[PDB]
């Protein structure tokens, strides 16, 4: 691809006798986390989570620090509105989170932007391809797409998304390149454990990767083991960087007919190993 | 309501190498509701100084997070995480197995 | 940088 994303999470959480809604948003570029803010804090503000983004000046992190305090509290309205097109009573505990921000090319244009929404885990609306129109779950939804509708909402949100999300993204990248536009590629080895006297585990390991994204086949006489493959999610080591594994059961004496194929965008080109015994 | 139940994994940063100071981690994903609780465990006891990651989630809303604490591993010290989520009828511990 | 002005659902 060359691309690269900026995104926002946001969740609000009720919890009915224990205050008001907690309000949490992270903010990503790709793989790496840059900004947090957390209503619960002794003194809510944005804060830095990445080094790049500690240069932007007082007034970056005190305007960003006035829009979710805004955000917080429309949050709960909105959890409000939900709990009553759902019919549901007061006392529950209920999730509202949001996804938005912009993917962009090599060339830093636009590729497509999200805006969505999820209650209790389940997608409630999303903003469309053509950042115009919105997709309702349920009928609960489309009362929030009347809203929108009549509001024009998805007019400001477009502005957004092809906007200030692309053009701030487009400055992390620049701040961050070192690291934002760095791919390293994964450490890779095979394992062998035997479990009986007929058969042992090989397992193909990746260590040390970014971005998060990578794929781990085994092969038996060159054909994909899709079923029989165990995989691991990809897992963060805290320093950046990603690990995964993918193990496979083989007859003894069969080990030299498996192949790890390992695929990265840090790679020139995809790595094939196999148990070295030694 | 629909909830999800935590996916689980305990690991190390680096490769373990007695003796020589690494982190330990609990990685927990795939869950929901968000409300959690985590302890890192040695030899049975809750680690002190364990920090979190920020709260997060993915394409399918489910949430993670990283639990982590600097350990260094030894022969005989016995590691694991334990978990407690409102889909689980009593906490889970899940062994530090260095080869996993 | 995070959208101002949301509107509630």
């Amino acid at each position: 691809m060359g691309s690269h994303s900026m995104r926002y999470f946001y969740t609000s959480v009720s919890r009915p006798g224990r205050g008001e809604p907690r309000f949490i948003s992270v903010g990503y570029v790709d793989d790496t986390q840059f900004v947090r803010f957390d209503s619960d804090a002794a003194s809510p503000r944005e804060e830095p989570r990445a080094p790049w983004i500690e240069q932007e000046g007082p007034e970056y992190w005190d305007r960003n620090t006035q829009i979710y305090k805004a955000q917080a509290q429309t949050d709960r309205e909105s959890l409000r509105n939900l709990r009553g097109y759902y019919n549901q009573s007061e006392a529950g505990s209920h999730t509202l989170q949001s996804m938005y921000g912009c993917d962009v090319g090599p060339d830093g244009r636009l590729l497509r932007g999200h805006n969505q929404y999820a209650y209790d885990g389940k997608d409630y609306i999303a903003l469309n391809e053509d950042l115009r129109s919105w997709t309702a779950a349920d009928t609960a939804a489309q009362i929030t797409q009347r809203k929108w509708e009549a509001a024009r909402v998805a007019e400001q949100d477009r502005a957004y998304l092809e906007g200030t999300c692309v053009e701030w993204l487009r400055r992390y990248l620049e701040n961050g390149k070192d690291t934002l536009e760095r791919a390293d590629p994964p450490k890779t080895h095979v394992t062998h454990h035997p479990i009986s006297d007929h058969e042992a585990t090989l397992r193909c390991w990746a260590l040390g990767f970014y971005p998060a994204e990578i794929t781990l086949t085994w092969q038996r006489d060159g054909e994909d083991q899709t079923q029989d493959t165990e995989l691991v999610e990809t897992r963060p080591a805290g320093d950046r960087t990603f690990q995964k594994w993918a193990a496979v059961v083989v007859p003894s004496g069969e080990e030299q007919r498996y192949t790890c194929h390992v695929q990265h965008e840090g790679l020139p080109k995809p790595l094939t190993l196999r148990w070295e015994p030694s | 309501m629909i909830q999800r139940t935590p996916k689980i994994q305990v690991y190390s940063r680096h490769p373990a190498e007695n003796g020589k100071s690494n982190f330990l981690n609990c990685y927990v994903s795939g869950f929901h509701p968000s409300d959690i609780e985590v302890d890192l465990l040695k030899n049975g006891e809750r680690i002190e100084k364990v920090e979190h990651s920020d709260l997060s989630f993915s394409k399918d809303w489910s949430f993670y997070l990283l639990y982590y604490t600097e350990f260094t591993p030894t022969e005989k010290d016995e590691y694991a995480c334990r978990v407690n989520h409102v889909t689980l009828s009593q906490p889970k511990i899940v062994k530090w197995d260095r080869d996993m | 940088t995070p959208q101002d002005l949301n509107t509630m659902l």
